[PDB]
């Protein structure tokens, strides 16, 4: 743990500027997407975030953080690809880091906006049953 | 500029008045001519183009 | 004690709505607790859809029937506005493709009872849990 | 003979290799009474037959059926089966290079346009433009060497021949061709139930006006 | 019954189905859509037969307004923020306009071709058997101009049963393809230059071909002419200054180039997003042996 | 600037141009390889070569100056 001071009163009182750019975030229609580490980098202590596999299954985002200096691990679906689905390789991807967050204690922080798995021939003759049954 | 194209034209001058559906610039790309309309009235302010020059999608041509 | 699950199928009930979904992890977070604890062994013997699949593949084995059992997340109908391709929920999902493609499936029974025999012979192999030893 | 050199051209398309023009021909109407299921189009060429597939999977299926296939004999020819004419196109032998590249290969202006008048000309393959359409088996001291060059603004109903080919080119494009005379004749017009007043396989002979 | 009118072409509009295939007897293309599987997904998703036509935008800037009826749409292909009324809907999403609301398309954030599919399809009147417009021969509905009024077709009963799609994201730059060898790789002292180049995209691209930039490809003799020969949508020429073209939809029906290989159906619709500036790798589909 | 630079550290594998010769936006101008891979070179203007200062099989810097206008 790094050393952070928090500060005194309720959560509505204490929100930043900082926190009220994302009552903002949301676009109106439920299928325009929007980039998450824009959540991300504000529930994040100083926006520092180090992305895991981020060239890899960009589906779902995976990485550490600091919540008042506690380590947290993020796992959280992007909209900006696929939709958001989880696939095969999104499933693997935030399978393993949540069982190496869970080794080392770090807390996990979901951030959750999933239509669905993604369909097709290609994900059933993989294995999307027996691999997605991994992050489950 | 709404693509990657060579500046075939740059109809105006410096500084110039412009009216809403006058043209700024013409781009040589998909090997075809695309005109540059202005979308508002306005004064043509640092053109910034040269004519024959090549030049990338999402540059500015002007404030406006 | 050993858990035999004989899943057949059809999904969520959509007008119950959310309640079937948390009846679902519930049922899930079981399945897992219960991994490397007790055998569990599925039978699938129909169109398993979409959360009954995820069930099977969490349990130890899963035992399909040849012609007459299918598991697939998402139907052939959403497939074909998605993807264009067209595809039978055999093709899509049936024993033949869990076993040969997939990968998911243990056995596939020439029958009924073939599965039956067939769960009764692992059965005849696993102890009853992991403190046990093996018959 | 009973097929040629074959590729995959891409997994979609099958190409057929063939010595003449006479092959690609006899080939070609062969695999339209072959009727080979999943084929959806055939493009007779200079020296080859493409056939193309509704997908890849029809690939390995065709190229094992096109080895089941035998071309009829007695359709390999280089004359018309009734000897006839089937369209007669009205020219005017205005030329542009009939008497300064090609006469000089022997055969003076009028002889020129005489042979070209008196020959059956046969609809080949087809490309380049919407209803133009290669004439071959024309007579064979016509063939004069492609011009070695590009053209450009070659006119509307222009009259050309080159190589072993001859033709009429329908709208105003960068030809490669000898001109030997012009016809008001519309060689193509989607609004015509023929919109392509050539179709290969027909045979065509041409009529002086002039 | 309904009509779109259009208010903005953006800097191209076309009318696109899955063409008119078989007349190359004719002498005719098959044209058609460029990305047939954004095209069919746009159809499929508005619940259209898949022959329905759409319009194609080419770098967005498109916009209409829906008169005389509500209207299910969808928007598929380069992410443009389609918007109703300004308010942004999803690409690759349906949406439902009311009467007398604006539908526009942005500029795309990567991709170059937008698919617009309305339920029962745009009912220009077809010129032979397609509503799909040829950039080469003109043959097709004209180009789409202000002010042009685009007839809505009576819609099968079907309804749309789902919300949207889930589609891989456009590559913005590096686009990767497998490509089929040959039939003509034995023309070249070293066709593996194919595979072993970063070609550039130049801005001669266009519907009838990509023409790339890259290290020249060495003819083996290089005074050799080709008999000219059947062309396909993918198939890579080598004009003999040695710089490759990859035809597109409107690619005329028979070539006088090389081909040195064809991009495979799986990568075909790939090409049909590929921007002028970006970069192209190609790598052989299967082993490449004389 | 006027200058044609080398975006990556590479051997001139093939110079396309000559001095004198006339260039047009989008000409190929040198290939460098590099890692095993042929990266094209292509000049940014209209113009005529001059002050060309790399030759073939010359192994060259990041940023070295090709070529001018
Ligand atoms: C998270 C889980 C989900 O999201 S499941 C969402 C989709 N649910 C499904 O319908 C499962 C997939 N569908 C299919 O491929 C087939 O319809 C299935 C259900 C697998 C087999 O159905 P089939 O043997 O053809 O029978 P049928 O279509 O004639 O229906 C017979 C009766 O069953 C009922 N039924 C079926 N599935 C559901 C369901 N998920 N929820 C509620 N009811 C269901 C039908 O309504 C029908 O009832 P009835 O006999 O018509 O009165
Ligand atoms: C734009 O430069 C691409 C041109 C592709 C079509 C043209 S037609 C005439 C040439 N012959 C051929 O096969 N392709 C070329």
């Amino acid at each position: 743990l790094y050393p952070v001071a928090i500060p005194e009163g309720s959560i509505e009182e204490t929100l930043t500027d900082e926190d009220l750019e994302l009552d903002t975030l949301i676009p109106d229609s439920p299928n325009q997407p929007y980039d998450m580490h824009e959540v991300i980098t504000r529930i994040l202590d100083d926006d520092e975030f180090l992305e895991v596999q981020a060239g890899y299954a960009g589906n779902i985002v995976v990485g550490f953080g600091r919540v008042e200096g506690r380590p947290v691990g993020i796992v959280a679906n992007q909209p900006t690809q696929f939709a958001g689905c989880l696939d095969i390789n999104a499933s693997e991807k935030a399978a393993r880091f949540i069982r190496t967050c869970d080794c080392f204690n770090i807390p996990i922080v979901l951030l959750v906006d999933v239509p669905g798995f993604l369909p097709g021939t290609d994900q059933e003759y993989n294995g999307i049953i027996r691999r997605g049954a991994k992050l489950l | 500029a709404p693509m990657q194209g060579t500046v075939v034209k740059v109809a105006v001058e410096e500084g110039q008045e412009v009216s809403a559906g006058d043209l700024v610039v013409v781009l040589e790309a998909m090997k075809m001519e695309n005109p540059v309309t202005a979308h508002k009235d306005g004064t043509i302010t640092g053109l910034a183009v040269e004519a024959g020059a090549a030049i990338t999608q999402g540059t500015v041509i002007a404030e406006i | 004690r050993p858990l035999i699950g004989i899943n057949d199928g059809a999904g969520a009930r959509i007008q119950e709505g959310v309640v079937s979904l948390g009846l679902y992890s519930r049922i899930f977070h079981n399945n897992i607790k219960a991994s490397g604890v007790i055998p569990q062994i599925s039978l699938i013997m129909g169109a398993a859809a979409g959360g009954h699949v995820y069930s099977p593949a969490l349990t130890d084995f899963v035992v399909m029937v040849d012609q007459t059992s299918q598991m697939f997340i998402t139907g052939p109908d959403v497939i074909k506005t998605v993807t264009g391709e067209d595809v039978t929920m055999e093709e899509l999902g049936g024993a033949h493709t869990h076993m040969a493609k997939s990968g998911t499936a243990h056995y596939v029974a020439s029958g009924e009872q073939d599965a039956f025999d067939y769960v009764r012979d692992l059965l005849s192999y696993l102890p009853p849990n992991n403190y046990a030893d093996p018959p | 003979m009973t097929l040629g050199t074959v590729h995959n051209y891409g997994d979609q398309a099958l190409l057929l290799e063939f010595d003449s023009t006479a092959e690609v021909l006899a080939w070609t109407e062969t695999l339209r009474e072959a009727e080979l299921l999943g084929v959806v189009d055939i493009v007779p060429a200079a020296r080859t037959v493409l056939v193309k597939l509704a997908g890849p999977r029809y690939q390995a299926p065709t190229r094992q059926r096109l080895g089941k296939l035998r071309v009829r004999p007695e359709a390999i020819t280089h004359q018309p089966p009734g000897d006839r004419v089937d369209v007669t196109i009205d020219v005017v032998y205005d030329g542009a290079d009939l008497h300064e590249v090609a006469s000089l290969t022997g055969m003076t202006p009028a002889q020129v346009i005489a042979a070209h008048t008196g020959t059956p000309w046969r609809v080949g393959f087809c490309g380049f433009a919407p209803g133009f359409a290669y004439l071959v088996d024309g007579d064979a001291r016509l063939q004069v060497p492609r011009r070695a060059e590009p053209r450009t603004s070659v006119p509307a109903g222009a009259v050309a021949l080159a190589g072993e080919f001859s033709g009429v080119y329908p709208r105003q494009s960068p030809g490669g061709w000898q001109l030997i005379g012009h016809t008001d004749a519309v060689m193509f017009d989607v609004n015509r139930d023929k919109p392509a007043l050539l179709t290969p396989g027909m045979w065509v002979q041409f009529r002086a006006v002039g | 019954g309904t009509t779109l009118e259009v208010l903005r072409t953006g800097p191209l509009a076309l009318v696109e189905d899955l063409g008119r295939p078989g007349l190359a007897h004719m002498g005719v293309t098959r044209s058609g859509a460029a990305d047939r599987r954004s095209h069919t997904l746009a159809n499929r998703l508005v619940a259209n037969p898949g022959e329905s036509a759409t319009i194609e935008v080419t770098f967005g800037g498109f916009s209409a307004r829906v008169c005389g009826g509500d209207v299910a749409i969808a928007v598929t292909g380069a992410d443009t923020d389609p918007a109703v009324n300004g308010i942004p809907f999803g690409t690759n999403s349906i949406h439902h306009v009311h009467d007398g609301q604006v539908i526009s398309l942005g500029a795309p954030h990567s991709g170059l071709r937008s698919y617009l599919a309305v339920r029962g399809g745009i009912d220009v009147t077809p010129v032979l058997g397609s509503r799909s417009y040829d950039v080469m021969s003109a043959i097709g509905p004209s180009p789409l101009r202000p002010g042009d009024v685009l007839p809505v077709g009576e819609h099968t009963d079907e309804f749309p049963e789902l919300d949207q799609a889930p589609v891989a994201a456009i590559a913005e730059d590096v686009v990767e393809l497998q490509v089929v060898p040959g039939p003509r790789d034995d023309w070249f002292v070293d066709p593996d230059i194919l595979v072993r180049t970063n070609w550039l995209v130049t801005n001669r691209s266009d519907r009838v071909g990509m023409r790339l930039v890259g290290m020249p490809l060495e003819y083996r003799n290089p005074d050799r002419q080709l008999p000219s020969e059947g062309a396909t949508r993918g198939a890579i020429q080598v004009p003999p200054n040695g710089f490759p073209v990859i035809l597109g939809p409107d690619h005329p029906v028979t070539g006088g180039y090389p081909v040195i290989g064809v991009v495979t159906e799986e990568d075909i619709d790939k090409l049909g997003q590929v921007r002028p500036g970006q970069t192209v790798r190609l790598h052989w589909a299967y082993p490449r042996r004389p």
